[PDB]
């Protein structure tokens, strides 16, 4: 449901290799592709918590040799709802 | 485990090795209130599960760490 | 060269894409196309971690700082000298 | 909720996680996220003192080890009343 | 229409725009985006079929190192799934 | 010991130590729910035993495993 | 329950305990048990990404120790549509 | 399209993620799934020339560290007219 | 962890590890009493929190302390 | 509420720049200046906990270094009502 | 008073912690808070000579344990008249 | 039509037909040319597919070089232009 | 005219003095002055062929000492109409 | 006259204490301040082509250490209405 | 009206009233407390606007250290609090 | 020289307070 998985990396090419990892490995949505500055290129989505983890596994282990590869992953399985807004 | 619906979250206050308690949360096992320390979430909170006794310590991140009850985990499909 | 795996999938048998000999429009002697320009001589420009100074010891905690362990500002003889 | 604390980091794998603490920590309100340039990120946080600082030491602590981390976080008890114009 | 995204980035918009003339020359493929991600960090975004896509991509980076300060990440998508085509501007 | 009868299977979430935990299961031990990590068979469950306290630590395989209850042994002819 | 896993190993006393396992820690569905052949059996096993996640490390992990163990086990968050001649 | 990718591998974990890897990079119809004997088992997929490079591109590389690994990767542009008899 | 409600002081009598004891504090946990160390503040008591198992005695102060819950912290917005 | 600051010091220099970061970092009522003799000076404040804590910390960090700088600081969360009229 | 106190660093809390002491420290109005990217933040405060000077002074004071520290502190008694208009 | 180009030169026939063999044995590639440049050089186009004509490339320059005198020219184009089609035959 | 010259510096003076000289150097219209971020600089002139490689030529040369330094030089002569895109 | 003089500095407080030293020291009117991105702050005056020489002069004489220090600071007596836009 | 709060404590009033004679000399300020503290710790406070201050300041620490056993602690404050002020005799 | 940071602050740009040099009126041959 809420499930937040999220992706940070250098250069998008891994952020959108990523990305084809979440929306091919699992049923997520995509919420957010945010340019942060400095190179850091952020990926967010929302779905299921083990789906979401299955999304992340993925796209870690595809996008951390493209390019600079990743530089930070984590997951998040219930944010709370104050969160929501700002995203 | 404990079966645990968070309740509310805490307030710091004037001990020294909450460098490690980490916003303790108020749960409810069904019967009464308690806290443990929020690992990982808590929110309002629907249904997650506690973990206590010594394995508490190394459940929370340390051996000396001082805790009686930490959650451990979340049920996505809950329990009525 | 990095794409996704290009090289890495070298196992594969028969026919492939790529380039191994013989073919022109690889970038090879093709690339170089419009004449660019090197100048610059220095490369990439030279950022500063920002986070430095450090020196002294911070701020006997309460305000920043991770890790750590102390007191939470106790009635200990620590408290404030917590360090 | 006068007192007011921040969470700043290098990327925001640690920035959306400490927020997330910060929230999940106490009846704190999350006021601005604000994305500083060359990868830094700062989130803002009001609240009273006790639970403002049970929620950025928990932040704190809880993403100094993830990715790449914090960078600073400290705390304002009696914020001036320049903090309207400074959000 | 060539579903298959190839995308290089690079320092600056010489190599960058050097790549995408590369690409659309030694091979017949349409790009579709130009971003600056910051910091230097400039990406060309192109689809087309997955051989021209190779060819392109190939040539972008023989024609890329050799100026300014090089291309960083040359790797393609052969077959995009629908919910990333948002994230390229839908 | 605690006699338990086994209620139903757990979901996994976002711990990390879950690789020792081995797939808990919600027990009862007749007056509310439990959940302990099945070590020999739960099943729907007519009647088993389960071991907990520092002990549960080495019931379970490790002195720094964190638990607080671990089931030990079926009971073949049970009990009403 | 689309998320599928599998747990393969030499010989099927890993296997079917691999299996009692599987079954043993969720609500899951053991859809086909083959034998490879050259001793190799490989069980399958559906449900939802938390529950198959589950349940493939906690019979991974026993079957490891048994016999000759396991060889491999992995998840697939979102099978694609040719499961069904998969199986 | 007649092109053919196929892949030979130890084991039915390394075989079901390299055909997964192999329907998810782009659109290939998977037609084999043969169990040699003796631990081999093979995946053959069926699509256009570019298709099947890519996606045994995919497939070799999410497969290759899993069991003894990936034993052949073996694709073919167009098989002749008189193969697919005893396909 | 244990919400309690102190109640009164105690008495000093003829145990020698009192040296670390510490003015133990009689405090209820909303159902019967208790006594816990007073770590920091019991007052007559409005809320504070209590915690136990081993980690109090490194809560307490010391691997060997013996103790089963100490006061850990003031709630300062209390709870009904 | 009744949570008791307070600050010693050597020589009053520090113990009223202790109190100017009273005053100015928190909102808590200064309730004391006592002259010790042999050189001791001490402020005495009354607020709220976390604000005293702020408070409290920051006249720590800012007073320590002038002249002899501060001797003995900590904080008194619920002082006991038998010590008020001493006070 | 047209004097302008003016500080650089890398991050936020140091500009904010900066800020709050330039205002704390004297009667000084914070006028600039700008993000100059790449991480430099910058603090810009009018106010007359002497407050400017001893308010810069408490800044530096309070912001130099930050990050990586403060980069410049600055201030000039009065820019001429020509400043302001891209002030 | 897959407009990637493919075109393989040698010294004698032999060679550019084992070279025309290597590519209707290979990929999806339709030979559109063959013509005799002159003084003995032979030359063949195929079109196709970019990675198939790439294929096929390959396999001419596996199996070319070796036969008489051998292969002496071959290359792949990409994506080639419009204007060249007049030159390909128009 | 149809063809496209165009250089990076780091720093914005390097790059109008470049500009300068393009606009000067030949007949030649200058249609981009873009921030790449992080300082590259990035100046885009529209004009036939000689001038465009003259001028570029000029202002590379003269602008190789000038502040920080030039990125890179070469020139394409005839784009492809594809690139309107980055108009 | 018509000339335009220009400045540039790691951060703008140096970039904008040379600007004031510009228009303080000649008649020179500054058109703006730009922040480049990264860092890289510029600042461009207008006025007479030896007040603007003498300024700049000034200028660079008095800002090496202030800050993290200069970058680039070179003039055009005549820069092109071209370069207005760029203005 | 200066609110800003200079003082500065010393061994004996012999340096003490010679700091506040040189900050009353230096400088046009109003000094507004003697305050012994104890075991030879005493004290002038004086105000004053932030400048004039900080030279009383300085020529007391220069007319200080040189008699009896010296100066200890010379720093400031530019804008006392207004709670401070009761501290200070209100 | 200690009162609250009158040298910790040396980093300050362009006018200070203080008295580099040549500033009579600081106790140099005057506090006596």
């Amino acid at each position: 449901g809420i499930a937040l998985g999220m992706i940070e990396t250098r250069g998008l090419v891994p952020a959108i290799e990523a990305a084809d990892a979440m929306t091919k490995a699992a049923e997520v949505r995509l919420i957010g592709r945010e340019f942060v500055g400095g190179g850091y290129v952020t990926v967010l989505v929302r779905g299921e918590t083990g789906a979401v983890n299955a999304a992340v596994r993925a796209g870690a282990d595809a996008c951390e040799r493209v390019g600079d590869g990743l530089v930070a992953a984590h997951i998040i399985a219930r944010p709370h709802r104050e969160v929501e807004p700002a995203l | 485990m404990l079966i645990c619906k968070v309740l509310k979250p805490l307030v710091s206050t004037n001990r020294i090795p909450g460098f490690e308690h980490k916003h303790l949360q108020v749960v409810l096992d069904g019967s009464s209130n308690k806290v443990a320390v929020d690992a990982v979430g808590c929110k309002p909170g629907d249904w997650v599960i506690c973990v206590g006794s010594s394995a508490a310590r190394e459940a929370a991140g340390s051996k000396s760490y001082p805790s009686d009850l930490t959650i451990v985990g979340i049920i996505d499909h809950w329990d009525p | 060269i990095t794409g996704e795996g290009q090289s890495a999938g070298n196992i594969t048998g028969d026919d492939w894409d790529r380039g191994d000999k013989v073919t022109g429009t690889e970038g090879v002697s093709a690339r170089k196309r419009n004449p660019s320009r090197a100048g610059f001589m220095g490369a990439m420009p030279p950022v500063d971690n920002k986070r430095n100074d450090e020196t002294e010891k911070p701020d006997f905690l309460i305000t920043g700082s991770s890790g750590n362990t102390r007191d939470g500002q106790l009635v200990t003889f620590s408290g404030g000298a917590r360090g």
